[PDB]
């Protein structure tokens, strides 16, 4: 029986995920099983919706191309608690909406009381973590294997790996090394500690090669408009991205006048979270940026960073000073102005405008900070005020305008 | 809301202060760095099941900044005093210049002793340069000695190039600052 | 503007109801206003549903044959809190379901948290009052006015009045008298303290006559199957009923062999609760019962009463003894057996069968009670056991069988 | 769950014990009663904003039941000792038979004095029967006297026929039993 075997595998995946503490993957296994039973029951005229009712919880549900209402209800309650344990609170309501009419028809008021209790706690949690930042749904990595000799069919395959909370590159690296050192023996596993696109045409067939690269979710402007919250940018994600330095001529790093940046976007065959913690890369492309585009890019990140720190009602003083001091008390940003704003390409209007917002935000942060210190500083603040004012001068000079 | 911890990094020029800051916060290896015009870094870290925001203040190791460097010293929750395990002069400066300077401004602020560039303990050419002067890379044990003599919470070591020890260093820094 | 004037009147009714503590009527005024705005907005393509979305909260919504989403949302929140204040908890979800998708689209997580908090407390309240019996939604009365002289157009009109909690007939009577004694002057108002169908053909045109009759919600077997809980039998009710004694021959009361019962069913033009606390009677009919049917009727009420008291896990000892003692230690039930079960009409099978269940339940209650007393009784229990056993004898005799 | 209060009603035959029990619990006036073969009544009552279940135990007023009547006396929370305000012998029996009998079985159980058939204070024919024997309907004041002398919580009066006083009587009974 196909569906029951599917349910069998999914249920066992879930036990594995729970044991491993990979709760969102366990959660996805429940959702997938629930969707399957829902689809079946919908075809028999027992249940109302089916597959697509869960499509908003995960688009991977598509893949789900004895069972009764009571089993369904129990599975729905399992999805809800699994989603709670995974800390994906925003999603619990999509599950509970499907069982609410059943409890009402059954007059099961205590079950209704309980699910509404969970929903209340869910949304309370949502506003809490949206403020505090304490929810950590995971970090992402491009992992690529090289070496027919020891990987065999695994050679030449790239995956996106989803790791716990704030897993650093080193941590997944050794868990991977140690895993294939037990598999293949220590002396035979090598980590390619670099993210450049490698041609197998210069590896040594004597060794197993693993390449690990930190990547972050990638979104286009439209997606950024549709995905309004940090959660919505952390759920149902299929695309990831990293940047590497290059110059047209020689080394990868160089002078600001020669520094280029290649941005690579990778698409997985499924979205995360999924019923597995790794997913094959389906496709990829890249976009190269010019030295001035690099400049604009990095300048815009800083202004936004300073703005956001200032715009805060709950200002973090240390983080403000960190970013502020690293902005005025360093060359520095001036190096851009010098190479890109003195007597090319008339897109230059943008650089100037970012710089303007830059001086303003620095100014605003200087202001904010003057009101934050306990005199044990003041001299520090004054120096930063000094430095700041000095650089404004040079900008105003080169740009032949105020600042 | 998340607590923010001030970590200030000091040590001789070229021991690798900036590299381990960039590598830790970006996960990048040195070869992959995209040159930046700004300083300092902020990373979230998980200690004891709770998240913390770690503020990393970089400093110049050269004498030319002896005057400005200590400006960033007030409000510091912990210091990292760095030296290269393959640079004996780096080591000595810990006792001669670095801990003295930080104890002078921040009498009871904790500090770890951080050894850098441990990957170069195995480098043939480095080993050889040191032999020709009758020297060897500082060992963890001789570093541990220094640590307690000078009264650092402890000694930790790492390589920005291979990233070995990197995670542990900043974990201990947070533990120490708490 | 019709809808706005409707909304005007409804809003003012509601203020009146709130001032009077008639919270369900206030609640119905909110629901009615919300339904009107919903219908309007649904026609403009602003809102999804309209009128019929509220039809399940009240079928009176039909009658509802500047405004924007924000007004609607505020009105929905008003319905929810009004329904809370009226203690009609079961109904809050039908309102909140209509605003939940709006809050989700708006990412309003705090509003979501709050409404789920209310729903949780709602259903907790539901299971509490379903057990304790402490929720008192109201008492019902047929009120009929007679006297062109002082009532004018009000003469000959019958209403159903809905009163607070457990209002006794006397309380509504004087509130009515006192109301028309201030209106018309003391000496000119008379209460018809009797429920017989009066022909104006024997009243005195010198006086204002008010007739008040306690009635209870009436349901047929199908309705009793559909309305499974005490709440569902207390909400959206249109039909009410009372009984009067009669004999074919003379007085209204007589010997069990001659005692008949007329059961009158009254239908109001609207269901309760409504936007008013009284509603015109639309139609009525009656059904007469024979002396034996009366007997069967009263016997069946007692068995069910004794059963329910026994079936309790949380047995009320005093109430058990009250009903039990009034069953065996009284003539009494025997009077029925004598007149209807000794050597007519072969429906008689039913009487015998109720009597059988009667002796059993009495027996069961005797049992239950033996386990409840603190010896300060025992003698009481023994007498009831005596009496019980004695009557079983006579029944067993007349019925020529066991008991 | 709701508390259940035991109220036992005693008094001479024909003062109107059963009528006021039926009228209170059913809202019916005497003329509208559907004859019943069972005894006792249970009604929910609202006192101080809270509901109570009131258990009403009826009794025979005749001497023929002096033996059985007190069986129902244990566990009683309150007694209603009734007399007809137009029956002087009823009145006297309160002091002579009724309170004595109830104080004898239930030493500290509270009781109200209840006067019945107050509608007959205005009846011409009743007034006249009483005059011919040189008597008048008991007045509220002479009843109040009796109440405190005998130490009843208080005196209340009513008519089952007009239902005046009816609600108040059972309210006071619950108050008294609390
Ligand atoms: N082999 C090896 N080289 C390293 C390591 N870390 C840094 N380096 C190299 O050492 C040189 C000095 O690195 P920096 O991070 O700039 O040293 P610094 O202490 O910040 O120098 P100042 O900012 O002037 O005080 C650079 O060329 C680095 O690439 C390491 O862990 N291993
Ligand atoms: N006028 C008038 N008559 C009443 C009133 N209450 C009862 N009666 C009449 O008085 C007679 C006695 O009424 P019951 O209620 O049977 O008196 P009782 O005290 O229960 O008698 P026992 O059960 O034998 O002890 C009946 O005919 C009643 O209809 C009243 O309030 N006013
Ligand atoms: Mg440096
Ligand atoms: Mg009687």
């Amino acid at each position: 029986s196909t569906p029951e075997l599917r349910k069998t595998w999914l249920d066992s995946m879930a036990r594995i995920h729970v044991k491993n503490g990979d709760l969102s993957e366990a959660a996805m296994c429940y959702v997938h099983v629930t969707a399957l039973v829902a689809e079946y029951l919908t075809r028999k005229g027992v249940f109302r919706q089916g597959c697509t009712a869960f499509r908003v919880i995960t688009p991977n549900i598509d893949e789900e191309a004895h069972f009764n209402e009571d089993v369904l209800m129990e599975l729905l309650e399992q999805c809800a608690d699994g989603l709670w344990k995974a800390e994906r609170y925003e999603l619990i309501a999509d599950i509970y909406k499907l069982i609410i009419p059943i409890y009402e028809k059954r007059r099961d008021f205590e079950r209704l009381a309980h699910l509404y209790d969970t929903l209340h706690r869910a949304y309370s949690k949502v506003t809490e973590v949206m403020h505090s930042g304490r929810r950590l749904l995971g970090t992402y990595f491009r992992v690529a294997f090289f070496g027919q000799g020891f990987f065999e069919d695994e050679d030449g395959k790239e995956y996106i790996y989803k790791e716990p909370k704030l897993t650093p590159l080193s941590e997944i690296s050794q868990r991977l090394l140690k895993l294939y050192s037990d598999k293949f023996g220590s002396e035979n596993v090598k980590m390619i500690q670099d993210s450049g696109k490698v041609n197998p045409k210069d590896l040594d067939s004597k060794y197993a090669y693993i390449q690990v690269t930190h990547v972050i979710p990638f979104f286009d402007e439209k997606e950024l408009q549709e995905r309004k919250t940090e959660f919505e940018r952390s759920h149902n994600i299929r695309r990831f991205m990293f940047e590497m330095p290059f110059t047209q001529t020689g080394k990868r790093q160089g002078g600001v006048e020669e520094q280029c940046k290649r941005r690579t976007i990778l698409t997985a065959i499924h979205c995360f979270p999924y019923v597995k913690k790794r997913i094959p890369v389906m496709y990829q492309h890249h976009t190269d940026l010019n030295p001035i585009e690099v400049a604009i890019d990095e300048m815009s990140k800083k202004v936004a960073e300073l703005r956001q720190l200032c715009s805060s009602a709950e200002v973090d003083m240390i983080k403000l000073q960190l970013k502020l001091q690293g902005s005025v008390s360093v060359a520095g940003p001036l190096a851009y102005a010098r190479a890109f704003l003195d007597d090319p390409d008339n897109k230059v209007k943008l650089l100037k405008e970012v710089f303007r917002q830059f001086v303003e935000a620095c100014g605003q942060a200087l202001a904010v900070n003057e009101r934050l210190i306990k005199e044990d500083q003041l001299e520090y603040q004054e120096e930063m005020k000094a430095n700041y004012r000095e650089m404004a001068k040079e900008l105003s000079e080169i740009m032949h305008e105020q600042l | 809301h998340m607590q923010t911890i001030k970590c200030v990094v000091v040590g001789d020029g070229a021991v690798g202060k900036t590299c381990l800051l960039i590598s830790y916060t970006t996960n990048k290896f040195p070869s992959e760095y995209v040159p930046t015009v700004f300083d300092n870094y902020a990373v979230t870290v998980m200690i004891g099941g709770e998240p913390y925001t770690l503020g990393l203040f970089d400093t110049a190791g050269q004498e030319d900044y002896d005057r400005l460097r200590p400006l960033s010293y007030p409000q510091t929750d912990v210091f990292l005093v760095c030296f290269s395990v393959v640079s004996p002069s780096s080591f000595e400066n810990v006792k001669e210049k670095w801990v003295p300077e930080i104890t002078h401004h921040c009498p009871k602020t904790p500090f770890l002793l951080v050894g850098t560039q441990i990957d170069l303990r195995d480098d043939p050419s480095t080993i050889e340069k040191l032999a020709k002067n009758k020297q060897k890379p500082i060992t963890p044990e001789t570093a541990e000695k220094l640590a307690r003599d000078l009264k650092a919470v402890k000694y930790v070591e790492c390589s920005a190039l291979t990233q070995k020890g990197l995670k542990n260093v900043f974990d201990e820094a947070i533990l120490a600052a708490l």
